[PDB]
Formats: structure tokens, sequence, C-alpha cells
């Protein structure tokens, strides 16, 4: 179950880039500049988590399976068939034992 | 008219491992009976696999220079022992070519410890008397839970690999 970890790592990482920005949007609204961009560190960071988490979660979220009944008719016999539990009755040679 | 401890054997294995369920088997000789076969078991009302089952027989046994000479049902329901009409019509077919083979049924009454053996000799297989060491290897091999790799005919048309002579409980019988 590695991926469950690669997708919490793409989540840290994450609000590790959402923290280093607002921290430096105070910079910036302290410095009076409001002029920049920001940095391309946090950008490739937080796209990197993005791509990541979205492979990961691809795989955990589950698997497909056909759509044609008799695939899983392949591997079924009578004896699976044949019980019908609400008929049983016992006055047979196990209760010997 | 004899018993072959190994026949026994493989009969009551077969009765038990499907208890619920009426069984068929078919005994074959070359009167001695020598090997137990466990067939069938569920409805037995049915002809086709029955035939098939009948023919593939008489060609490997052949091969040995073995004939059927035997058959044998074990009905669900404990409190009965009565030659309902499929096994009289089996027992006539056998004995269309052999005028010798007998039927059995097991009262299974007793299961512990049974055979109920008719005769037809021109009447409608109509019954006689009772005719060991067999008795305790039964008993051992059945406390030994071995009879889940017994393997029937109705298993060889799943999963062909099986073989429905099982000689290992052959030669495990034959270590005893
Ligand atoms: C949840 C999703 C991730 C949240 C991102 C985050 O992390 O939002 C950043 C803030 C900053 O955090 P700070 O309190 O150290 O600076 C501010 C302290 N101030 C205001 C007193 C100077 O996180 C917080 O505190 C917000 C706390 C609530 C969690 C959201």
């Amino acid at each position: 179950s590695l991926w469950k970890g690669l997708v919490g790592i793409g989540l840290f990482a994450l609000a590790h880039a959402a923290f280093s920005a607002a921290q430096h949007r105070s910079y910036m609204r302290l410095t009076e500049k409001e002029d920049e961009s920001l940095p391309i560190d946090i950008v490739l960071q937080t796209l990197l988590a993005f791509a990541v988490t979205c492979y990961g979660i691809v795989h955990i979220a589950g698997e497909f399976k056909d759509m044609d009944a008799t695939s899983e008719l392949k591997n079924k016999t009578f004896d699976t068939l044949r019980n019908h539990p609400s008929f049983y009755v016992f006055n047979h040679r196990g209760r010997v034992l | 008219v004899k018993l072959t401890t190994q026949a026994y054997c493989k009969m009551v294995l077969h009765g038990a491992k499907y208890p619920h369920c009426a069984v068929n088997g078919l005994l074959v000789a070359e009167t001695l009976f020598v090997d137990c076969i466990p067939l069938f078991h569920g409805t037995l009302a049915l002809a086709p696999m029955l035939e098939v089952a009948l023919t593939l027989i008489d060609s490997w046994c052949k091969d040995h220079s073995y004939v059927i000479a035997g058959y044998y049902q074990a009905n669900e329901r404990v409190k009965d022992a009565s030659p309902n009409q499929v096994a009289e019509k089996v027992a006539s077919r056998i004995a269309e070519g052999f005028s010798d083979t007998a039927l059995i049924m097991v009262d299974n009454t007793k299961f512990t410890m049974t055979i109920h053996v008719y005769e037809h000799h021109e009447n409608r297989w109509r019954c006689r008397d009772p005719h060991p060491e067999a008795q305790r290897i039964s008993a051992s091999l059945l406390d030994s839970r071995s009879y889940e790799t017994l393997v029937d005919f109705d298993n060889h048309l799943d999963d062909i690999r099986n073989d429905w002579t099982n000689p290992e409980i052959n030669k495990a019988v034959l270590h005893l």
C-alpha cells in the first residue's frame, strides 16, 4: 500500500507550498512592492505535488471490472447451485456421527 | 461372492464425503469384486453422463481384462432401503451382458463397524443372507480424515486432471 504514502507525501508538500506562499505574500504587503510574481521553486513544488497525487489517487481509487456476466460463471458447478438452503433436511447419514 | 476390503473402503468413503445426497458407484471384477468406483452423486435420474461413464469404463477395463459385474446405490435418507427403478434398470442392463451381476444397497442405518445384497437369479433382485480386518481398516482410514482427496467421476467432468482410479488410496490401504 505504498500509493497511500505517495498521496500523503503529495499532500504534505502541497501544504508546505501554501505556507511558503502565504509568508511570501506577507513579505510583499510589508515591503509595499506589490509588483513581482511568485518564485519559481514554489510553483514547481506545488505542480509536481499535484501530478504525483493524481497518479497515485488513480491507482488507489479502485479497480475496473468486466460487464460480461458469464465471466464470473467460468468457475462454477452444480454443487453450489443445487443446495437450496431454504429447503434443508437433516434426516441423513451424518446424524449417525 | 466375496467382499474386497478396498471395495468397501472406497464405497463407504464416497458415501461419507457426500453424506446428504444420494450416491451410486460401480464395482469391477475381472464372484470376486475387485475395485470400487464412486462415479456420481446428486439426482442420478439422467441418462447421458451415465451412458458415457459406462462406455468409457468399458473401453478402459478391456485393457486390463476387467468386467464390471457390479452396482451399488446409497440413498440420501437413512431410513430407506428399496431398489428404486433406476438401479433395477442399470442392473438388468448389466446382466444382459454378464447374467450374474449382483446389486448392492448399503443399509446406512448403522454406518459404523451394513450391506443388503440382492440378486436377480431370474427374480426381481431378491435378497440373501450375510456371507473383520477390513472393518478396522475402514474405521482407521475414515478417522484418518482422508476422504477429501477421493475423486469421483462427477469431479472428473469439471477438472479433467484427476484420476477416477485414484490408486493413491489403493497403495495406501496396501501399506496397512
